[PDB]
């Protein structure tokens, strides 16, 4: 007796409309099937979009969902918001899809869509047999490729000039790229936000560091949705990784619904989906998925008690809640991403990603890393 | 207050006339606006009538 | 462990000034202050005097304060005690120990002499006897709380004739260092009690039971152990 | 009228067996001012936000005026932004960290520039950095960017993700050069096992110069690290020679109420002076709001900390500027604090040791940096 409609929650952030907008297309398209399998019940989004003022707003989203009776919440977070939301789904037995950054210590209730960079980083800055090189970095998603590059330094001899450009403005910019410059400095590995990212890369190209010689690591997930225009004419060396592949039967065939959507109605679909829309639509679909998996399990889903405040004075866990965690581990699915599979701490496993070098022409697929394949080249 | 019933009141003679339930709707800052205070039922009118906002 | 020597327990005159040379080998007054007490043949322990470790200000007895006066050196860790017009009874073992509160080493009192011139506890039983290697129990009854401020503030202290007294189990929490005696205070202890297992021929000794919860530290009748044979 | 009577003071406590609830106990035992401090304390895991949370708006709800408490590097971003948003007063022991509020008190002083100073003095240009990942890496990034202005040599290590193996072989690269330099900056409970790694299987003598990076220097055992040629200089927050320390460390020791837990001794810990100066500075700013005639009394029973109009109570930015005009001088010096709720305007008094005993080598300031002396 599985009910016809289950609640999930949806937490958003600021600048969240391409995201929030794949999240309401992959519920239309789950609720309206033809086929009576793909859409045995009917999900019913929750959402809140808070324009986050850290834990206080938060917590009050939590509560507003978790009173409603969500089963689980499709919640996103930034560096001030993850501990409070991890620690709140794991204590309460709500489990947490997240597309946000991938994090290490929250090891319950927690499936995080966006898989490490670290791996591919290193295979690729001990393949190129880089020794010497400046690393400008940012705050906003954690230390693990900070930590891990450093590691790697003072394991392998390395000389990594570590700036965090978090407070830096463009003039600011300009003077550290001209001190790197004169230090004979042309190696770099941004790992930034995308805002960031285009406002080193302006700097850069204004300066004139885009000629043949110098060479750019991006360490981004998504290499196709960066405008490198100058560089491809100035020939400077540009390699970066992209983990949506575009010339697959399923991201086409949501692409000929992507171009075919309205703009007034479906705001964000302008502009072609980034990795963040493709890790949303698919955890709408381990979702979908895993709810399916449920009903085949003869599982009454069910949250009619437990739906009250968030900080009773007796803790109150869901008492199915481990049962949807343990199904939600163990999902093996084929999506936009590729093939998304968790293992017990929830994090990304069995993936694969392409890895591209600018050339004259544009981005050429180089090699793709594999979690067990290490990098392999073509 | 606290509750989801709608009032209509004479603001000329000073009584009550008649006191309906909002069907479905929720109250005590259960579905209220971003900004809260148990704006959870908005009652306008417009050139056609009488219309209340609420959530389910 | 610090070190306390005491020697020199001799008759006096009538109404003469008696002193005892307290040293405090291996260690200092400083982090420890030194204490003198007092107890009668066949009778509790009374504390005869408390001084400081800065060698600011000095306390007396309860009973008779200006009747004598202590005066205690941190730097040469040696304290005196003198009095006026000492009778037959005011002829008392006079022993000084440093400070349990630093640490449970610190718990060494003097080896004491004898001249010739509150806590209210029971302990139960009187007489014990049991042969070697065997577990021994004594029930001391209180009138007062059994923990202030939230712990035990009660102790065991072992004590001999003509011997130096030791305290064994201190506040049920920390029993005696350098020497781990088997018995020690433990559960909410409403009478104090101490499960010595295995027992042992030096360890047969009188343990008299203080409560430090009521003021001041005063030795109680205490249990009488020994080795049977 | 002026004040109330009793005002209720909130406490986070991490466990009930410590040498910090003690310090808490004797400092409000030692005060006899007519404003009276009424404690409530709860024992909160500081690494669940969920617990501390709960505790928070339990205590919000009871209607307490401050809190004081510890956090972590999970829990310092949510009792920021609900003491931002409440607008009540957290006053803290713990590690600072530059993403605060107004209404964060922080008592324990940064570090991150001293020890920069300590090495610009030494010359350095090629060293082992131990941090600890569970304590803050503001410190790490300094020491990082500084690197690149300076362009010198650092080697992260980890303490967590190191093994023995990785100690040996990092400790050998160490031993293939002549100078080995290492800065150390990880907490004291820690410290002590670190210190026993490096004594027991590693070697040092004739070289291997280490800076601890902590705010106390006696609160480690460095027998081990005598006998021998190594170098080992830190920094010092509180020593127990001048008058208003060792006079209060006496009123300690000769205290008529005895304390909690087992003991009070043993290698004292500056955390302790920082919750005494804690409590000091909370008593301190609540008699100027008294003397002052500023009504503070709650003017009926507060609500759910959870309500989304939560508007701020007005005595709030009075109790919070009461507490930050505060200049003091206690266990740790002098306290004061700036606008930004951190303290400023102090002293750490610099101590090496190299195998004579200890010797003071000067201080640090804010404004006149590292004096040699
Ligand atoms: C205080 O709260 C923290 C949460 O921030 C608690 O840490 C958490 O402890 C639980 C176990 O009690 C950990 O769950 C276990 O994790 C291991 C992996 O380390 C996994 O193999 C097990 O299956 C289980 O899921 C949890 O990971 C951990 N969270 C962390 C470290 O972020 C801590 O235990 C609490 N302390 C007390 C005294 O309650
Ligand atoms: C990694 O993913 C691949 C799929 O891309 C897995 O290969 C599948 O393995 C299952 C057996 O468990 C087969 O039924 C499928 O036909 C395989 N798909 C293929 C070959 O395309 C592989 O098992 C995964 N590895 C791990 C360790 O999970
Ligand atoms: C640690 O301290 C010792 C003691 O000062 C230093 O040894 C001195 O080294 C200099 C130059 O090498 C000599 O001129 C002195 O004679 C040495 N003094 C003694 C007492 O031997 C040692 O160099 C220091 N270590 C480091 C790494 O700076
Ligand atoms: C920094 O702290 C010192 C130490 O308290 C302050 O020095 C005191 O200043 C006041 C007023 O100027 C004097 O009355 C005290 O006698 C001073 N004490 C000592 C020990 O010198 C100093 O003023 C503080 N600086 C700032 C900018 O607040
Ligand atoms: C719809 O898709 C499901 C899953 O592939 C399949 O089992 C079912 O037969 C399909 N129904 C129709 C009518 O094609
Ligand atoms: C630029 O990239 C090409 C292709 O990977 C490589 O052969 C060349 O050595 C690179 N040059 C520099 C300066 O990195
Ligand atoms: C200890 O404090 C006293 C205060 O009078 C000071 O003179 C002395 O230099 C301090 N010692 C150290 C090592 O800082």
């Amino acid at each position: 007796a599985f009910p016809s409609s289950v609640q999930i929650g949806g937490l958003f952030i600021r600048n969240t409309d391409q995201e929030y907008t794949a999240f309401r297309l992959a519920i239309f398209l789950h609720n309206t099937s033809p086929n009576a399998s793909e859409a045995p019940f009917n999900l019913v989004p929750h959402v809140d979009n808070i324009e986050t003022a850290n834990s206080f707003a938060v917590t009050n989203a939590f509560c507003s969902q978790y009173s409603r009776g969500v089963f689980a919440i499709f919640g996103l977070y930034d560096k001030r918001s993850v501990h409070t939301l991890t620690s709140f789904c794991s204590a309460l037995h709500i489990s947490l899809i997240t597309p946000s950054f991938p994090t290490e210590g929250e090891s319950q209730f927690v499936l995080q869509l966006r898989p490490s960079l670290r791996g591919a980083l290193l295979s690729l800055l001990d393949h190129y047999e880089w020794n010497c090189f400046v690393f400008l970095y940012d705050t906003d998603r954690g230390y693990s490729i900070l930590q891990a590059i450093m590691e790697k330094a003072g394991q392998n001899g390395w000389h990594v000039s570590a700036i965090c450009v978090e407070n830096f403005n463009d003039v600011s910019y300009r003077q550290l790229l001209e001190e790197l410059d004169r230090r004979q400095e042309k190696k770099f590995v941004i790992d930034c936000e995308i805002e960031r990212l285009q406002n080193i890369l302006e700097q850069i190209v204004s300066v004139g560091k885009h000629v043949k010689g110098y060479h750019y690591i991006i360490a981004n997930l998504g290499f196709k949705d960066i405008s490198l225009e100058r560089f491809i004419h100035g020939g400077a060396n540009v390699t970066g990784f992209q983990l949506v592949d575009f010339n697959t039967p399923m991201v086409t065939k949501l692409m000929d619904r992507w171009k075919k959507l309205d703009q007034r109605e479906y705001p964000g679909s302008e502009t072609p989906p980034k990795y963040t829309s493709a890790l949303t639509y698919d955890g709408v679909l381990v979702m979908a998925e895993t709810f399916r998996s449920l009903r085949r399990q003869k599982i009454d889903i069910s949250r009619r008690g437990n739906a009250g405040d968030c900080l009773a004075n007796p803790a109150a866990p869901w008492g199915q809640g481990i049962d949807m965690e343990r199904t939600l581990k163990q999902v093996r699915i084929q999506g936009l991403t590729g093939n998304v599979q968790f293992d017990h701490y929830g994090r990304r496993v069995n993936y694969t990603m392409d890895v591209f070098e600018l050339k004259s022409t544009g981005p050429r697929k180089v090699g793709y890393w594999n979690d067990m394949d290490k990098l392999v080249l073509i | 207050f606290q509750s989801h019933i709608i009032i209509r009141f004479d603001l000329k003679t000073e009584t009550i006339l008649k006191t309906r339930s909002l069907d479905y709707a929720g109250y005590n800052n259960m579905y209220h606006y971003a900004w809260g205070g148990h704006s959870d039922i908005d009652l306008m009118v417009d050139e056609n009538g009488l219309w209340a906002v609420y959530a389910t | 462990e610090v070190k306390l020597l005491e020697s020199g327990g001799g008759l006096v005159q009538p109404g003469g000034s008696l002193k005892l040379s307290c040293a405090a080998s291996g260690f200092d007054f400083s982090e420890y202050w030194m204490s003198w007490v007092r107890q009668a043949p066949g009778k509790g322990l009374e504390w005869i005097g408390e001084i400081n470790p800065d060698s600011s200000s000095i306390d007396y007895t309860p009973s008779l304060k200006d009747k004598i006066i202590i005066s205690r050196d941190n730097a040469k860790k040696t304290l005196y005690l003198q009095l006026s017009k000492v009778r037959s009874e005011d002829t008392a073992l006079y022993y000084c120990a440093r400070p349990r509160g630093n640490y449970v080493v610190m718990d060494y009192w003097g080896q004491g002499t004898s001249v010739t011139v509150n806590i209210v506890l029971t302990q139960s039983p009187a007489s014990l006897a049991v042969s070697l290697g065997q577990r021994a129990t004594i029930s001391c009854r209180a009138s007062e709380s059994v923990d202030s401020y939230g712990s035990s503030f009660v102790h065991w202290y072992q004590q001999k004739p003509g011997q130096p007294p030791k305290l064994l189990i201190f506040l049920a929490s920390k029993l005696e260092s350098g020497v781990p005696a088997r018995f020690s205070g433990s559960g909410s202890r409403t009478d104090f009690t101490l499960t010595i297992d295995p027992v042992e021929a030096d360890d047969a000794a009188t343990y008299y039971c203080q409560q430090t919860n009521e003021d001041p530290y005063t030795f109680g009748g205490g249990t009488k152990l020994e080795i049977k044979r | 009228a002026n004040f109330p009577n009793n005002i209720q003071i909130g406490g986070l406590f991490p466990n009930q067996q410590s040498q910090e609830h003690a310090a808490f106990r004797f400092a409000l035992s030692q005060l006899t001012e007519p404003p009276k401090l009424l404690p409530q304390i709860d024992i909160v895991n500081i690494s669940d936000s969920f617990e501390m949370t709960y505790r928070f708006c339990s205590q919000f709800s009871k209607g307490v005026y401050a809190i004081f408490g510890f956090y972590e590097r999970r829990t310092v971003n949510m009792l920021t932004s609900f003491c931002g948003a409440l607008h009540v007063c957290f006053i803290t022991p713990s590690f600072p960290v530059d993403t605060s509020n107004q209404f964060v008190l922080q008592l324990r002083p940064e570090l991150q520039e001293a020890l920069i100073s300590i090495i610009d003095h030494y010359k350095w240009q090629t060293f082992v950095y131990i941090y600890d990942a569970d304590r803050g890496l503001s410190v790490l990034q300094r020491v990082l960017d500084t690197a690149a202005e300076k362009n010198w040599q650092v080697t992260a290590v980890n303490i967590l993700t190191t093994t023995e193996e990785g100690y040996r072989m990092l400790f050998q690269d160490l031993e293939k050069k002549k100078e080995r330099l290492v800065v150390v900056d990880c907490e004291s409970e820690r410290l002590n096992a670190i210190l026993g790694q490096i004594v027991k299987l590693e070697k040092n003598g004739i070289g291997y110069h280490y800076i601890l990076a902590n705010l106390g220097f006696m609160d480690i055992d460095l027998n081990k690290f005598k006998e021998s040629g190594a170098n080992v200089t830190g920094f010092q927050l509180v020593n127990y020679t001048d008058t208003i320390p060792a006079r209060i460390m006496q009123q300690w020791r000769t205290s008529d109420s005895r304390d909690h837990t087992r003991v009070d001794w043993k290698r004292p810990k500056y955390t302790s002076a920082l919750t005494y100066d804690g409590v000091k500075v909370m008593a301190e700013a609540f008699q100027s709001l008294r003397r002052q005639r500023i009504d503070i009394s709650r003017r009926g029973n507060a609500g759910d900390c959870l309500a989304n109009p939560a508007v701020p109570w007005g005595q709030g930015i009075d109790i919070q500027r009461a507490l930050q005009q505060v200049r003091f001088e206690g266990l740790t010096g002098n306290v004061q604090f700036n606008e930004k709720g951190r303290r400023t305007n102090y002293t750490l008094h610099v101590i090496e040791m190299k195998h004579d005993g200890i010797r003071k080598i000067g201080y640090w300031n804010e404004d006149d940096k590292f004096v040699p002396a």
